[PDB]
């Protein structure tokens, strides 16, 4: 009730950048295996309580 | 914590007594039957009364005055600190000097009527909680497992056992088979009214006289745990939430039915069909087709007894202990009184001009008017 | 209790915007409620549904808000203003995860419903916050298997150890859970005695840090 | 510490479960299918490049001990066995 | 006799 | 103004009777009232009367269907054969019925199809309850002897035949009350 | 007729698209009377229509329908014993929902299912009705009005066919009750089809346990009254005679554990056919091929039965198995607690072959915990590996916090209150904190504990409470002097034997004593501290702080928590107090407590009890006077009065605070006082030794059929206790205290059996062998101050 009436509200929590590890000569990571992947998006929206998520008058 | 009933129970009508009942004897007898669902009900033979209760006392009392003749107990002790009740379930039946008695233990007893020893016993296949009906040198006994047995009247040994079939869930007590040329009728918890042979228990025929069955069980009881009756070559059955019909003795044709059900026996006198619906609306159908005569709905709920005519009245006690008169002709109650707290569950015993009934706590009453 | 008027469809919808404008979560659901019983099919429908969806969001019933959505997503699966849905639904699933430790299915459920949305509607003015949560949403996944690696670290079990660091070195292989555990996974080598992976982990973590 | 075994610790399992007659079934030449059925598929394997499966059979029984069996079977491009190294107990 | 309360 | 072609007349569980069901029930029925018309003089009983026909037909083809009872068309040829003592049975039939109701071909074979149906139905749930002793059938030939092998066997048909109607009438009635119907004709 | 248009009239929520693609006719094509009724019946069979009139204008083809009115609300009346949210959740999950379509033919099918459930429940008269209330707009409400009656409830339990048990003994373990004592706990009188499958299964083990390997199990029957207000259930059974062990033959493919098995398949020729051992030994075979690596070791008895010598040969049958190894254990469900929380249950580890016994191991500790509702597994295979599983719980999280309150009586305290509020998992954190209170007539307490389970991933738990008592002495028959003291107490728990366990730590104590009343050992004592205050004022003072390390060992093998039979619980507490502290004294203390049964049943069982303590100082001081001994009671020596066994004051005459005749005083210079003076107040001693030797019987008089559930025992205690540091030298006319031979011995009969009210225990005792002062008293009870 309490805990999630923050993120009812808005709570915008930035965290830090995700970044590939690098492979020592020699040897090679494991496959990635592609089921979490963010893709790269274009645009500048609006984002941490600039963010109008009122329905659209439609 | 509250729960109500789903139907009230009828208030107690008000009469005018046109003659005043009084009561001409009582006995006591131990704890009687209790709480407890049981066919144990007194017997009269040869002006002398034989009672028994739940835990196993059985008395023999003079019809006059109520004086004791014998009293004996068939209760197993195992010295002077344990006792075992024998649990009797099965009315008192008395014929040609001997007295049956069934019992929850699956046990059957025949005392004699000179001093209560036992004669003989025997063990069944079941709860025996049917009237020990006895003809032709047979006692037939219907347990609570579907099973008819005949045993001996001297020796005690079964002769036959006919299996008959058995629900999930039934009513509790088994209807009693009644004899006639031979052949024993009897109902049983499916909801059939079956004919077997008194030699060898083959069965004649099997009729069905249940209405119907819903969906789910409790709403489809249909146990025919009544006695039938029959007269003039015609058989009478009625089912719990079943239909009254009229079945062909030979054959087994429905000649007719009405959809009325009830536990309580009915009576057949002349042309009328005096019974107790399962409601308590006691009712007077016609014998050549049912149709209805007259109808007392002014004791709705409130658990009577099988009705017993005597002196051209129908008699019936309920739970609160009052004993009602009402007239046969129109239905009008003729006389109420109040005769034990405890209440009245068996049905009352009309025989040689005596009126006897017992209550649940075992005390026997003889009913008269002046 | 918190009666409602039969007044004209019209009327309850503006007072309903103008309750919602102030801010009063509980007065708008009973009035779109209201309108939404009364009238089921008339033309303030979908407008009403969506409304019930912000209203339960931003009210905490998010269970409500749920059901609402699965609701307008099965009746109108070619609406226009579906990937505004489909965010709801990760904002939804994001709340309801709300403690990295705990059960992580609602972190996937919502990372699954922000992944659809942007690989379906990258136009959509919902994409950049939603690549945001996405991003935020793996760190606490890798956080709890990291969690998960630590356990089994100190209970003794080497061979867990190494497995669930495995996973997450294929599943979130760039993460700062994952960096952190390396060392765990390194750990286990040496303690089951292979130092030819030992090593090999060992250089990993050299080449990065 | 002598502490951490009068503890009441339970049992600690880890790694695949060698009977030492399986480990006596394999040769050099098998292919991957039949060392699996033979022992089983491995809990643990080789994802820095290399083709390696890691038969670990580890066992620490309360207050006893630990006791290891480390059979490394690095196989080829094809599938197909090259060499076995079996170590009865760890050092 | 001892009651407990759930909270 | 418009015209009503058809409606439905009433609703049997998840099927329906239509309004031009019960007519032509109406035809069948004064078609064979025409040959006597003592039969069924009555107009608003028989209607009613009608209406309960389809009504309980419709629950017994929902049952079948239930089931899975099918019937396929081989059947049906040798089913619809059953007069060609004295007529040529699917030559001189089909011509003939062009002249009754033989619009379309189909609909006669496709209406007694049905009626095979319920047939098969009826008959496997209502010799199902029925339970046959020897001792009947055994007192029932004596009977019949008094007004061998033979004399029993005929005591089993009038036996079985007798059962069946009990059961079948039973049968009618509690299909019929443990079913969801609904007279509309508004 | 050719169709130019097909337009539709009445559509609300249907698309005209998707109707026109249901009918099987289409515009422009010619259309006739059978295409109309087909096209009616499909529209119907859509299942969203109520009635379709299908028409034909002069060209246009009309169609009037009239949708299935939608559910706008659900009322429910009557619902009393059933709650308003359960008739809702379980009429969504029959199907019908705000919001939807009411289907005007499922109402006696929902009607039926209501009184289909209230059947179950055991209302048999339940009635249920539904009316449906039009609503504009095609919208429609139902409502729900309910006739429950009155449950039925069992009236007997009869068994048919039993020659050697009593009938009331088998129905004795029975779940289904029949008698309900108004002054015993034993349950309800409601029947369940659950309860009766259980308590059949209850009396099949109780008849094959004792070699009845012929039991059977003929028939039940269960039957109501006419009216519907009582159940009577009856079981036929067919006992046979009793059946020996001739031998027990395994076969199968034992994987080479033949040797090992043999081992386990060890009986005495001639031993009485037991189902129970008959299982442990199929699960003692489960548990060595489980440790041997298998996890679904298969094992089967089939017996072999001959009835010329009655005996029965064991024909097992053992199949091992395969080996299937575990690649993740997950918990989900656990929103509030952490993932290590439930983790830590496990006795199943990740990356390990698999074992059935130790996932039932974990998901019991699991349960154990007590924080979730539910426990579920379920091992999910792994998509291409056949030999590779994943563990999944799912726990449903219950309410941890409760509130408490707690009345109590008994001869010792008096009246006992109890008030505490519990946290048993802090944030899903595993910690659980609490502040409990107690007071009763001599003593008052309050702490506040918080403790976490797991200090070490072994077990180990690190525990904490501050602590604040007060007790009068003169409410606790003692010598008159009150002692308030606080004080705080951290301890360690090593659990090292699954049966002992081991626990030390610290602590502070604060002790302020005040209201003094002079005496012997009392001023022996605060002279050893170097206090010298006046034997003429009540009035002292004195304050001492002392630093402790407390040590204990605790044995517990009871085989019950409640009315143990076998077994044996051995407790040892210690304290010593280290440098720095003003106090120097040690404390022992071991209370012991054996049950050794002496019949098969377990009903006739001998019971020992012995608790010792003793206690010195070390530099040259005394034990504080105030962590004496107590011996009487109802729970050390029963018929003597609570803590009046030991020595007895001697105070010093002194003149009293606030002097009023017909008062007693104590030896008062007010009263004629010249001398110090013999009392009969206890004091207690720093040595003390009780034993008692306890035998229990069955109740005599109690019914069978619930006579399992109160105990009777009949009972011999003996104790002592002496002041070790006692001078009789120099108190040459008193008695002389420091000596133990003064044995207090006492006998009688106890009873004990749960009640509403609590747990109650009687005990009338005969003091036979007493000293002068010692006061008695027979009649001695205890309700509910266990809470
Ligand atoms: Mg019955």
């Amino acid at each position: 009730r309490y805990k999630r009436q923050v993120s009812g509200d808005e709570a915008y929590l930035e965290a830090a950048p995700l970044a590939e590890l690098h492979a020592p000569a020699g040897m090679i990571l494991p496959v990635t295996s592609g089921d979490y992947a963010i893709p790269v998006t274009n645009g500048s929206g609006a984002v941490g309580k600039a963010l109008d998520i009122r329905p659209p008058a439609q | 914590n509250s729960e109500e009933d789903v139907v009230k129970m009828s208030p107690l009508p008000t009469v005018e007594n046109q003659f005043t009942p009084t009561t001409a004897w009582s006995t006591s007898v131990g704890s009687g039957i209790g709480n407890f669902y049981s066919n144990l009900h007194p017997a009269l033979a040869d002006n002398v009364v034989y009672a028994a209760d739940r835990a196993g006392l059985v008395k023999a009392l003079n019809a006059d005055d109520g004086k004791e003749i014998w009293s004996v107990s068939l209760a197993e002790k195992d010295g002077w600190f344990s006792k075992e009740p024998a649990l009797l379930s099965g009315g008192v039946t008395v014929s040609g000097g001997h007295v049956y008695i069934g019992s929850e233990k699956a046990q059957v007893y025949a005392l004699n009527t000179s001093d209560g020893t036992v004669a003989w016993q025997t063990k069944v296949a079941g709860e025996a909680l049917s009237r020990p009906v006895v003809s032709d040198g047979l006692v037939l006994i219907h347990t609570s497992n579907g099973q008819l047995q005949a045993l001996n009247e001297a020796d005690g040994a079964v002769k036959w056992t006919v299996n008959l079939d058995m629900p999930s869930l039934s009513l509790r007590g088994e209807s009693a088979p009644t004899t006639a040329f031979g052949a024993a009728v009897v109902g049983g918890d499916n909801g059939r009214v079956s004919a077997v042979l008194m030699e060898q228990g083959q069965m004649i025929w099997q009729q069905r006289i249940s209405q119907a069955t819903g969906s789910t069980e409790i709403d489809r009881l249909s146990d025919v745990d009544t006695t039938p009756v029959v007269v003039n070559g015609v058989v009478f059955a009625l089912a719990y939430n079943g239909n009254l019909t009229a079945l062909d003795l030979r054959s087994g044709q429905i000649m007719w039915k009405r959809e009325l059900g009830s536990v309580n026996d009915f009576i057949v006198d002349g042309n009328r069909i005096y019974l107790v619906d399962q409601n308590d609306r006691v009712m007077a159908l016609t014998i050549d087709g049912g149709v209805t005569l007259w109808t007392q709905s002014d004791l709705l709920h409130r658990l009577l007894t099988s009705p017993v005519l005597y002196n051209g009245n129908l008699v019936v006690g309920d739970s609160e202990g009052y004993l009602h008169w009402i007239n046969v002709e129109d239905g009008r109650f003729v006389a109420q009184q109040k005769v034990d707290s405890s209440g009245f569950q068996t049905e009352p015993v009309a025989a040689d001009g005596k009126l006897l009934i017992q209550a649940k706590d075992g005390t026997v009453y003889s009913i008269t008017r002046w | 209790k918190e009666e409602v008027p039969d007044n004209p469809p019209n009327e309850i919808y503006a007072t309903a915007q103008q309750k919602l404008q102030d801010g009063n979560w509980r007065q708008a659901i009973t009035q779109l409620e209201a309108l939404d019983n009364r009238y089921p099919f008339g033309p303030y429908s979908q407008q009403v549904q969506l409304d019930l969806i912000y209203a339960y969001y931003k009210n905490a019933d998010l269970p409500l808000a749920q059901a609402a959505i699965d609701r307008f997503i099965r009746l109108n699966p070619t609406h226009p203003n579906i990937d505004y849905v489909m965010y709801m639904r990760g904002l939804t699933n994001m709340a309801l995860d709300d403690r990295s430790d705990r059960d992580p299915q609602h972190a996937r459920a919502a990372f699954s419903d922000f992944s659809k949305l942007v690989r379906g509607y990258p136009n959509s003015q919902y994409t950049t916050d939603a690549t945001k949560r996405l991003v935020f949403l793996k760190d606490r996944l890798a956080k709890y298997e990291y969690s998960v690696a630590e356990y089994y670290t100190e209970r003794g079990a080497w061979v867990a150890v190494v497995n669930r660091v495995e996973g997450m070195l294929r599943d979130y292989p760039d993460t700062q859970a994952t960096r952190d555990a390396l060392p765990l996974m390194e750990n286990a080598y040496r303690q089951m005695q292979m130092n030819a992976q030992a090593e090999k982990v060992a250089k990993i973590i050299a080449a990065n840090s | 510490s002598t502490l951490e075994r009068v503890v009441y610790r339970p049992d600690i399992n880890q790694g695949n479960y060698l009977t030492a007659n399986d480990v006596s079934k394999i040769r050099v030449g098998m292919t991957q299918q039949q060392v699996a059925y033979a022992l089983g598929t491995p809990l643990m394997s080789d994802p820095f490049g290399t083709n390696t499966w890691f038969y670990v059979f580890r066992q620490q029984p309360g207050h006893e001990g630990v006791t290891q069996q480390t059979l490394t079977l690095t196989f080829n491009s094809s599938g197909v066995l090259t060499n076995i190294d079996n170590k009865p107990a760890l050092s | 006799w001892n009651w407990s309360k759930s909270f | 103004a418009p015209q009503v072609v058809d409606k439905v007349a009433a609703v049997v569980n998840n099927g329906v009777v239509l309004e031009s069901d019960v007519d032509g029930l109406m035809q069948s029925v004064k078609l064979n009232a025409a040959q006597a018309r003592q039969q069924l003089p009555d107009d608003a009983t028989l209607r009613h009367q009608i209406m309960e026909r389809l009504i309980m037909d419709q629950i017994i083809l929902q049952m079948g269907q239930k089931m899975g009872v099918k019937i396929s068309d081989e059947q049906l040829d040798q089913a619809i054969a059953n007069i060609a003592k004295q007529n040529n049975m699917t030559l001189d039939q089909m011509r003939s019925r062009l002249a009754y109701d033989g619009l379309n071909y189909n609909t006669y074979r496709n209406q007694i199809r049905k009626e095979m149906i319920i047939s098969e139905v009826r008959n496997n749930e209502v010799r199902r309850r029925i339970t046959i002793l020897p001792q009947e059938v055994e007192s029932l030939a004596q009977q019949v002897g008094n007004q061998d092998a033979a004399q029993k066997d005929r005591a089993y048909r009038m036996l079985m035949n007798r059962k069946f109607s009990e059961e079948a009438a039973s049968w009618m009635q509690e299909q019929r009350a443990s079913a969801y119907v609904k007279i509309l004709s508004n | 007729f050719v169709v130019k248009d097909i337009h539709f009239e009445g559509l609300q929520r249907v698309a005209v698209g998707a109707a026109l693609l249901s009918m099987p006719v289409r515009t422009g094509d010619t259309v006739n009377d059978e295409d109309i009724s087909n096209t009616i019946r499909a529209l119907f069979a859509t299942g969203n229509f109520e009635d379709v009139r299908v028409l034909r204008d002069g060209d246009t083809l009309l169609v009037q329908v009239k949708e299935r009115p939608t559910i706008a609300s659900i009322t429910f009346s009557g619902n009393k014993s059933v709650k308003d949210d359960m008739l809702k959740q379980n009429l969504e999950a029959s199907g019908v929902r705000v919001g939807e379509s009411l289907d005007r033919t499922t109402i006696a099918d929902i009607e039926k299912g209501l009184e289909d459930f209230y059947y179950s429940v055991g209302k048999y008269s339940a009635s249920v009705k539904a009316v449906v209330t039009p609503l504009p707009r095609n919208r429609v409400d139902l409502k729900l009005v309910f006739q429950e009656g009155v449950s039925a409830e069992i009236q007997q339990i009869n068994i048919v066919g039993n020659h050697a048990f009593t009938t009331d003994e088998l129905i004795s373990h029975f779940q289904l009750r029949d008698e309900v004592p108004w002054w015993n706990v034993v349950g309800d009188r409601k029947y369940q089809k659950q309860k009766l499958a259980g308590d059949l299964e209850t009396l099949r083990s109780y008849y094959l346990d004792r070699g009845y390997a012929r039991f059977n199990i003929d028939s039940t029957q269960v039957s109501l009254t006419p009216d519907k207000k009582g159940i009577y259930v009856t079981v036929n059974i067919t006992e046979g005679d009793q059946y020996k062990l001739s031998g027990v033959e395994v076969s199968g493919n034992l994987a080479g554990h033949s040797a090992e098995i043999e081992q386990l398949t060890k009986i005495e020729p001639g031993e009485l056919y037991n189902g129970t051992k008959v299982t442990k030994m199929e699960d003692d075979i489960k548990k060595l091929l489980g440790r041997y690596g298998y996890a679904y070791p298969r094992v089967q008895s089939m017996p072999e039965i001959n009835d010329a010598d009655k005996t029965v040969k064991l024909r097992v049958n053992v199949d091992a198995g395969n080996r299937f190894y575990v690649r993740k254990i997950r918990f989900e469900g656990n929103d509030t607690s952490k993932d290590a929380v439930l983790r830590r249950e496990m006795r199943q580890m990740e990356g390990a072959w698999l074992g059935s016994d130790l996932v039932d191991q974990g998901k019991e500790r699991l349960n154990r915990l007590g924080f979730f509702e539910t426990v579920d597994t379920d091992t999910q295979r792994v998509p291409g590996s056949p030999d590779q599983v994943d563990v999944v719980y799912k726990v449903k999280e219950r309410n941890t916090g409760s509130f408490n309150f707690g009345i109590g009586y008994g001869t010792e305290s008096g009246v006992s209150f109890q008030a505490g509020v519990q946290q048993d998992n802090w944030l899903g954190t595993g910690y659980a904190v609490g502040i409990n209170g107690t007071k009763n007539d001599y003593q008052t307490y309050a702490e506040l504990s918080v403790t976490n389970p797991y200090f070490t991933v072994d077990g180990v738990s690190l525990g904490g409470r501050l602590f604040y008592n007060d007790f009068q002495a003169d409410d606790a028959d003692l010598s008159d002097y009150t002692n308030k003291s606080y004080g705080t107490d951290v301890t360690l728990g090593f659990p090292i034997n699954e049966y002992n366990s081991l626990r030390a730590g610290l602590g502070y104590v604060h002790n302020s004593l005040s209201n003094m009343q002079p005496q012997v050992a009392m001023w022996r004592y605060l002279y050893s501290m170097g206090e010298h205050p006046s034997t003429s004022d009540q009035d002292n003072s004195f304050k001492t702080d002392d630093f402790t390390f407390n040590y204990g060992w605790t044995y517990n093998k009871l085989d019950r928590g409640y009315f143990p039979t076998d077994g044996s619980r051995v407790n040892l507490t210690g304290k010593v107090t280290i440098p720095g502290s003003d106090n120097e004294y040690y404390k022992v203390t071991l209370d012991t407590a054996t049950y050794v049964p002496i019949d098969d049943d377990h009903k006739w069982v001998v019971l020992g009890r012995t608790r010792w303590g003793y206690g010195d100082g070390l530099g040259g001081k005394e034990m504080p006077f105030y962590e004496n001994f107590y011996a009487g009671g109802s729970s050390t020596v029963r018929g003597f009065q609570s803590n009046t066994i030991g020595p007895k004051a001697v105070y010093f005459p002194h003149q009293a605070s606030n002097y009023d005749p017909d008062y007693d005083y104590e030896c008062a210079t007010q009263d004629g006082a010249k001398d110090l003076c013999k009392s009969d107040d206890a004091v207690g001693g720093n040595a003390m030794a009780v034993a008692s030797l306890e035998f229990i019987t069955p109740t005599p008089f109690i019914s069978d059929k619930y006579a399992n559930s109160v105990r009777t025992s009949f009972f011999w205690d003996m104790g002592t206790v002496w002041d070790t540091n006692w001078d009789s030298s120099q108190y040459s006319g008193y008695p002389d205290y420091s000596d133990p031979s003064n044995i207090r011995m006492s006998a009688g009969i106890a009873l004990q059996w749960m009640s509403p009210l609590g747990p109650l225990v009687f005990s009338y005792a005969q003091p036979f062998k007493k000293y002068d002062g010692d006061k008695a008293e027979q009649f001695q009870f205890n309700i509910g101050k266990t809470w």
